[PDB]
């Protein structure tokens, strides 16, 4: 089911799906 | 990179695999 | 060592007290009832001359039925301390049914009901029945079997509950070590007592009833040799053969056998010719044959005890309609466990509380000699609300004729019915499609299932990722083993489906197949078994679970348990009720409240005020004149898609005074989380402030480490409450007011007025108003308005007056409004000369 | 020369864009769709001059100019339109030049170039030249530039090439202006001055000499011959002619489905005309053999709505295997909508019909035209023609008065728990064997309807009382509880007194009364539903006054009692009760005499409004604290689970025991003049309820009036004589509005002003001023202000403030003056404000006398 | 003839008999 | 069997002459 | 009269597998 | 599962539904 977020909600879900982190 | 999410799949909807692909 | 019973037992038979109150003489001097006690259809008990303090106990069950004019059972039973329940009526031990005057129960002395349960119903006037903790009087696990309905309720107080037998008496608890055996809420008693014990004036102690048996009225765990147990007490053989129980609308003698006074020889034995004894059946097994008929109740299933062949053309119809049914399996064992074959069909229809046919412990064959239902069916199983398994493990029930029929058994899954396939005479591979409804059976039961573990990989504030850490295998790649679950066909498994909902209490039942039970949000299938949730509310308990989805050809289910997680706190909502009211020229009280949800723990509010510049007197205002469509988008898609305000970086404790140090230009303070008001002080007079209250929440370690990568903020938005401090009185007073007369020889006197502009007025000076008053009577004060800039750069003004004593005053009119008038200045003007003088 | 392409469906893999090459005519339409990034288009297609049908450009991105794709576009004929449009250019966020500069004719239908946020230069083309003139209502252009500019882009030559046009300029972009052809041209020519010959369409090209050839030519083309009409044996197809057999090679695409070309009437046509069908040799048209034409389709599984759609417009369903309605998805109520779409046109299921596991499906009503199941190869060894199994929610078969003759095999019905056996027994007249009954082996009597509301009797319920906010519903039917007496008129008898839990009353607000009973869908919760009430009298409550309500009743019984009954839906209306407060009452002062009051009754009436009652009450004149003196400033189910448990226990027990402020009373027209006859102290009028403005008159100058407005409704016949009206409530509540009237001009003039000297011997002259207090002031007099001035220049006019508390007891104020002639004038000050002065009086003050002459 | 059940049967027996209603052990 | 009013009457459709058999005292 | 998402999923609800029927 | 998508919110969901494209008329 397609995700949709922007700004700090987007950063929150990238920090969600990436427990091993993501390049800034 | 926040560049890639703000530029792609914020004005569009991310798949789960798409969002996972921004994890390192 | 050992203790006597209290008093001494006089036994009584299974009394029936019927119609006439003079029948209550049957209870006269009864210490114990050696069977049931039935009290019924006394149509007015008010003539009752006696209560009966000797009825310590009943071995079987109490039934109080349709009795009227009876206001409390304590008026019969002072000391009914235990119901033993060695037999149970339908599984109930106490029945109190339709007793229209029984407004009070009154069994204060009742300490144990030792088997079965209680049904108190249709006592439209009874009250407080709802209060007593029946689950504390009852046996340790029968807590399903207490039922309380149609009682009026007039519509220690242990652990905040009023466990009291109406107004006067409260039901005792006992402490954990002596439940149902304490004499008082302090005092346990010896385990060989049941239903409590009496301690005499000396400290000698007596059981009210023995936990097992008694001889010579002394409690002991088993009889002495030479005697036989009979419910309450040991008896001789010559007693036992005369003692009796009433059962099945029949009287049975006791048989003294194998240490017991038994009304029926045990399995493999049958009565002796004289009935005094039991001896083996011919060849060691008996062959009791019984007519088929409708089992409507457990009390009717009693009628089958010791049957072994069920016979005759009617289908044997189990139709027990108990609810919850803690006793259903036990009394059905007692009824039909000895059945080894059924000559007719078996039918089990409209049952409730019947979990399983495991009570047919000995059943091996359904001969179906005459079948039923156009003779088509032999094991017919319809509309059972609780039936969920058939025979015991490895039990077989061969069926000689007819099919099965299974319909509307919501909790019995087709995989379980299919176990019967190796039991039909035809040994078919399948049932005919008239004979097992595929959707009717098991649609509420956990079918062919294996558990999925689900692991929550990460919690965010608005998102979380669930990973199905139980494996799945598809096909037989490399011939797998320990797959945990297998789908035989790669087409069949469509994927995992994820369910979640907001669930603060974390106890929601799984999503039912009801079409409008939509408590649960539900994902689409995700074959990888990992899903990232979105649009979660922060700090909120979300429940979630997973199930496998497969095409309807595949019966393989697998579901997780319900599990739960709380989202991270995220960001608090804006403050509420923030209003600023000036109390004084330098002080503002600020209200606020926090009635919107915090999304975490608020640690402190931050309250700030910013001074704003005083208003400007515009050139547009006259100083003295104006004093203080989509249908095409839908069509086009159908044709195309052919199916195939500044942020927390500014927030800190801060203080900054005016260049003159007289007022705060900025003030900000961090406050305890219970503080919901603040008073600013040493503010500037008549000047606007912006104000905001911003709450901040408890910082969390991963959040503050995570924040290092994406710069989130802990604190709510502004809602700046712009308003002005009060006017400082006196400040606009014109000062150093002076009036002089110039010596220019005009025919009317050029009066000069001067003053110091105010030290620090309430905002800008708009105009000066000069006032003068000839100090005669018959005069009034007259007023001249002058623009402020016309005076200030002049530091003087000339007014022309004729002779007389004039009072003079001046005040400013700032944007804050008229200031005070000055103290009254004066001039003593003198007349111009007349040259005839 | 004129090599064609069929329709094109261009796609984001730009290698699909190469389909356009080496054909100048698209023989159908152009779709360009969802190219996510068209930037890799190095090509261009100037070969493309013409499209027969229409252009769609939809959400193309990575594309900047249509000149990039197909710049030589010269004609769109519109031989079809998309929804009336020949040119749709929709949501192309990157599209920024509509560089169709050579486009001349859009020969039919409209143009819709919209939501292209970067496409400036849209209205900058006079599209009305390009269309046919009749179509000039069909140009639509929107959302071309939400935020991109505030009129910052500009045309060629113009200052923020071509002349001025429409008093602006006509512009494809910042570079190019709209090509013309003369007024006696018609967009068939390609210079501003000299059009082509009138056989051409779009434009012509002139050779290196002066031989002129069409780009496209109007009526038809063949061998590139500009032609009036195709010769015999050449069939017209939108632009060119074809041979007879070539027509069958052609296609046109419609409704997401293919159609071949059929050569008829000298044309290729996609459909034979109404009443004809495609010939068996697929190359000719013939009349419908029955006079009606009937699309014939193949039988198969219908597992989903997206599959069911494939049958749309089918009329005969054919093949050796059963049409199998198996909507296993618990889809709910839209299942019938897509199934009706798919199958409602079927006349004849040759294959036999199966209906299996379907959850959502309520009925077979969706076969709205099914009339035969020929059963030529019936299911299960020809045994069954109609097989209906496991359908959880199926409870009705065909439509009312629907007949469906079944020729071969029986009908098999099992495990349809809601399909009543008495409904299946409506198929008995429909089998060819016309059989007397269905065996246990065909229609399982326990397998069907064991949860249907089968055999429902009809209750009669009557509204025995009504209120404004309550109603009494009484079930009049003789529902007998416990077995009947044999002669009784018992309509339904519950053979066990406790099997009947009660009547359940349903009601809803439904103004139209066209509502119908709730389906078993728990999402159908339109109805409030009572607890079961065994008395059968339910006092409905908290109803909205004068509202149309609907209600119905069903008997609720334990699940194993088959007796049940159910009313029709019945309609009633609550009493009108108290009408809501009138709103917007605002009172505005016109003068010292008149008020205009405006209101409007926004909140709803109950019943019919009959009057607005307007009442004005004169408040007392104001009065002010003269001790706080102000000379300074006067100026202005468990019902089954637990019941059944009770039943079988009580049976077991019984087997054991017996072994042998103005009340609206006052709202009446009134006038109450004050004693002076000059003004009203109360005025009231029962205006017609058509009026919402009222003008007062003869109000007292400068006074506050309280104003009511009240809306009242007609009394109900039971109220006017059975209540004795004592509950009243015919009239709304009201809010006391206020308005202050206005000051009467000059009413504060002091009258009878006179000034004289007293004769008492004096040194300073005792001037006495006399007057009478104002006879009818704008309220209480604060003070009199007397102004007086020595009558020469360079004198200021003095003023004295004299409290009204002084003048009567003085009977004339006394002022001291000396030699001079003085102006005098006076005004009163009311607490309403300063007055206006009298005209100037004069006095000659004589000098201080002296005797030393 | 009669098919009283439940409270209907309680009502028929209790109303349609005298004070005599004796059963067990009698 | 059949030994009670709820079998004899109710589902057994007793005659009143049977129903009195429980009252006989 | 069309098969397409604008009445599959806009005029009422749909399951995501219906959208997946349009993909290539 | 409650798609309800319309207009651009449907286009943005169909492009959410596959990485590859859609359109395949007469192909």
């Amino acid at each position: 089911n397609s995700l949709r977020a922007c700004g700090p909600a987007l950063m929150d879900m990238l920090r969600v799906a990436c427990p091993n982190g993501f390049n800034s | 990179d926040f560049r890639g999410v703000v530029d792609s799949c914020c004005r569009n909807s991310c798949s789960f695999s798409t969002l996972r692909a921004y994890c390192d | 060592p050992t203790m006597r019973l209290s008093q001494n037992v006089k036994p009584c038979k299974s009394m029936d007290i019927r119609n006439m109150v003079s029948h209550f003489n049957q209870l006269e001097n009864c210490t114990v009832i050696e069977g049931f006690l039935l009290i019924d259809l006394i149509n007015d008990a008010s003539p009752l001359n006696r209560s009966f303090p000797k009825l310590t106990e009943v071995t079987d069950y109490i039934i109080i039925y349709r009795v009227t004019g009876l206001h409390s059972l304590s008026k019969i039973f002072p000391n009914l301390s235990v119901i033993r329940g060695n037999k149970l009526f339908d599984g109930y031990a106490l029945v109190v049914y339709s007793n229209f005057d029984l407004m009070d129960l009154g069994l204060h002395k009742l300490r144990s009901i030792t088997r079965g349960g209680v049904r108190i119903e249709k006592n439209h006037k009874l009250c407080y029945d709802r209060t007593i903790d029946w689950l504390e009087i009852l046996a340790e696990n029968e807590t399903q079997l207490v039922v309380l309905t149609e009682n009026g309720k007039e519509k220690q107080l242990h652990n905040n509950r009023r466990l009291c037998w109406n107004s006067k008496l409260c039901q005792t608890k006992c402490p954990e070590k002596c439940r149902n055996n304490c004499i008082d809420e302090h005092t346990c008693c010896s385990q060989d007592c049941l239903g409590g014990c009496v301690i005499d004036k000396n400290g000698n102690e007596s059981c009210i009833s023995c936990r097992n048996v008694s001889f010579n009225n002394i409690c002991m765990d088993s009889c002495p040799k030479g005697y036989y147990q009979f419910d309450s007490r040991c008896v001789t053989a010559n007693e036992c053969i005369t003692l009796t129980k009433f059962e099945t609308n029949s009287v049975y003698s006791g048989i003294p056998y194998n240490g017991q006074c038994i009304t029926h020889c045990p399995t493999g034995y049958q009565k002796s010719e004289n009935k005094r004894m039991c001896e083996p059946c011919p060849g060691g097994k008996c062959d009791k044959e019984c007519s088929s008929g409708l089992i409507d109740s457990l009390e009717r299933a009693r009628e089958f005890h010791g049957c072994t062949i069920i016979t005759g053309t009617e289908p044997l119809t189990i139709s027990i309609k108990r609810e919850s049914g803690a006793h259903v399996m036990d009394e059905l064992k007692y009824g039909l466990a000895a059945v080894h074959k059924i000559q007719s069909s078996l039918m089990v229809h409209l049952t409730y509380g019947l979990k399983s046919l495991k009570f047919f412990q000995s059943l091996t064959e359904i001969s179906g000699d005459p079948p039923m239902d156009a003779d088509k069916y032999a094991l017919y199983v319809l509309d059972n609300r609780d039936l969920d398994e058939l025979w015991g493990p490895n039990q077989t029930v061969f069926i000689r004729k007819g099919g099965v029929f299974f319909h509307f058994n919501p909790k019995l899954c087709v995989s379980t019915i299919n176990q019967l396939l190796p039991m039909l005479a035809s040994k078919p591979k399948f049932f005919e499609k008239s004979d097992v409804g595929a959707d009717s059976n098991g649609n509420r039961g956990s079918c062919g299932t294996a558990v999925l573990n689900v692991t929550l990989q990460s919690v965010g504030a608005n998102s979380a990722m669930l990973n199905v850490t139980t494996k799945v295998e598809i096909g037989e790649p490399q011939k797998p083993s320990n797959a945990t679950i297998v789908f035989k066909d790669p087409r069949a498994f469509i994927g995992f489906v994820f369910y979640h909902m907001i669930d603060p209490y974390g106890n929601s039942t799984k999503s039912s197949d009801d079409p409008c039970d939509d408590r649960w949000k539900v994902s689409s299938p995700e074959k990888s078994g990992v899903m990232v949730l979105s649009n979660l509310i922060p700090y909120t308990n979300y429940s979630y679970y997973v199930r496998t989805m497969a095409i309807s050809s595949e019966l393989t289910n697998a579901e997780s348990d319900v599990k739960n997680f709380r989202t991270n706190p995220g960001r608090p909502s804006k403050v509420t009720e923030v209003v600023a009211t000036a109390i004084s020229d330098s002080k503002i009280n600020v209200t606020w409240s926090y009635l919107d949800k915090p999304y975490g723990v608020l640690t402190r509010y931050f309250i700030k005020a910013k001074l704003i510049n005083r208003p400007t007197r515009n050139n547009n205002r006259d100083y003295c004149t104006e004093p203080l469509g989509m249908e095409f988008e839908n069509a086009l898609q159908n044709f195309i898609f052919v199916p195939n305000k500044d942020d927390e970086n500014t927030y800190k404790d801060e203080e900054d005074l005016s260049s003159n140090k007289q007022f705060y230009e900025v003030f900000a303070k961090e406050l305890p989380p219970n503080q919901t008001h603040f008073v600013f002080e040493k503010l500037r007079h008549f000047t606007r402030y912006a104000i905001f209250v911003v709450a901040c929440r408890e910082e969390i370690p991963s959040e503050k480490l995570r924040d290092t990568s994406f710069k989130k903020s802990l604190c709510s938005d502004y809602d700046t409450v712009f308003q002005t401090t009060k006017r400082k009185k006196f400040a606009d007073i014109v000062m150093d007011l002076k009036v002089d007369l110039e010596h220019a020889n005009n025919t009317e006197s050029p009066v000069r007025v001067r003053w110091t502009p105010p030290v620090d007025p309430n905002g800008e000076i708009v105009t000066y108003e000069v006032a003068y008053k000839l100090q005669k009577p018959d005069q009034v004060e007259e007023k001249k308005c002058i623009p402020a800039a016309d005076f200030n750069q002049t530091a003087g003004y000339l007014i022309k007056l004729n002779e007389g004593l004039y009072s003079f005053r001046v005040r400013a009119n700032s944007i804050a409004g008229y200031g005070d008038f000055t103290e009254v200045e004066h001039i003593k003007v003198e007349p111009p000369p007349s040259y005839a003088k």
